[PDB]
DNA sequence: AAAAAAAAAAGGCGCGTATATAAAATTTCAATGTCGCGAATTCGGTTGTACATACA
DNA sequence: TGTATGTACAACCGAATTCGCGACATTGAAATTTTATATACGCGCCTTTTTTTTTT
């Protein structure tokens, strides 16, 4: 179910240095006929530089198997890039030549008080982290689990019951069915 | 064109004791990675307590370097690397 | 200036360290002890054409 | 003259049948369990005390 918008909406894609894009993330454009030029928004003037004419075969469309509602914005109408005011622009792009990092903190102190703590410092678990019956009862109760439920399990019995498990046993015995063998296993009924 | 030259020098690069060090360090770090990894693993598949010490075996590095030194072994795979200095002369 | 409230801190307190003794009752646990699961294995019936051959 | 019949001798096929690992359950047991008492240290925690701070 593809929309077309416009197909058509007149657009100039433009790459840029990285200072400006990185402020992109308005201005005038002054056309001179053809040093185009622009006026743009304070900060600097940077003109248009054609960085190509004609523009064919790429379009501008959105998002918003699977489909999804996607327009189609317009045609490319001319491609430009940037003329980077210029000494300025000049000389932070030859500054910026000049990038850095860090090096290796050593450790000032002495190494008693460095190498002390690593070993035996005493202190441990500072941070939490992965710190991980009656007969006549028992038979009342195995025969009420049992009416409760016909898959009365045993181990589910005596951790219900709370009671003794030989004593529970014992009262499953005779009181419910023992089953050990069988789909049902493990269910006294 | 011709076939190359395989000797031209420039074609060459000397993997001084940084780079080699590098190797031998990265690997080595494996090992590390992988143990904790394991105790790890196994202190939580058992609930047992989460003690730093047994985490990490230290020896996993410095028995690791101090070995490949102490011999041109470097892995094996490869030997004639670590000599003793040779202190005949000052030229030497 | 005064009252009042809020907070820190101090100190002794109880049986978690040791140890010997008995009592018993629970809990947990370890050392085998019976239950299915997919793979592993061998038998004749069917079919088609030949080929002789006889009733309709 | 068309047909019905007994019997063949050869390649095809699937049908039906019996072996051990893992799941736990098993009972076996120790360990832990609670109590007195001296010893002393050192856990933490109780209340109280005192101090500090705030507000009127």
């Amino acid at each position: 179910d593809l929309d077309l918008e416009r197909s058509n909406r007149q657009v100039w894609l433009v790459r840029l240095p990285m200072f400006l894009a990185e402020k992109w993330r308005l201005g005038k454009i002054r056309i001179n006929k053809s040093k185009i030029t622009l006026l743009l928004n304070e900060p600097h003037e940077y003109d248009l530089e054609l960085t190509k004419k004609v523009v064919e075969n790429e379009y501008v469309f959105t998002e918003q198997t699977i489909p999804k509602k996607t327009a189609i914005v317009g045609t490319v109408c001319h491609e430009c890039q940037v003329m980077p005011y210029h000494k300025i622009v000049e000389q932070r792009r030859n500054i910026v030549k000049l990038n850095n990092k860090e090096r290796i903190t050593t450790l000032d102190e002495t190494v008693g008080v460095t190498m002390s703590h690593t070993g035996m410092s005493m202190r441990s678990d500072n941070s939490n982290f992965l710190k991980v019956m009656p007969k006549k009862e028992i038979l009342d109760y195995l025969f009420k689990l049992f009416d409760e439920y016909d898959y009365w399990s045993l181990k589910g019995l005596k951790e219900r019951t709370r009671q003794p498990e030989a004593h529970l046993k014992e009262c499953l015995d005779k009181v419910a069915t023992l089953v050990k063998k069988g789909p049902y296993a493990f269910k006294y009924t | 064109k011709d076939q190359d030259d395989r000797d031209h020098f420039g074609k060459k690069r000397l993997d001084l004791a940084g780079p080699l060090l590098a190797q031998l360090f990265k690997t080595l770090f494996k090992k590390l990675t992988k143990d904790i990894f394991r105790y790890m693993q196994r202190t939580v598949e058992e609930a047992h307590d989460f003690n730093m010490k047994l985490a990490i075996n230290a020896k996993t590095i410095t028995s690791g370097l101090k070995y490949a030194l102490a011999t041109g072994n470097w892995g094996s795979s490869r030997a004639g690397v670590s000599q003793v200095l040779n202190r005949y002369t000052y030229s030497s």
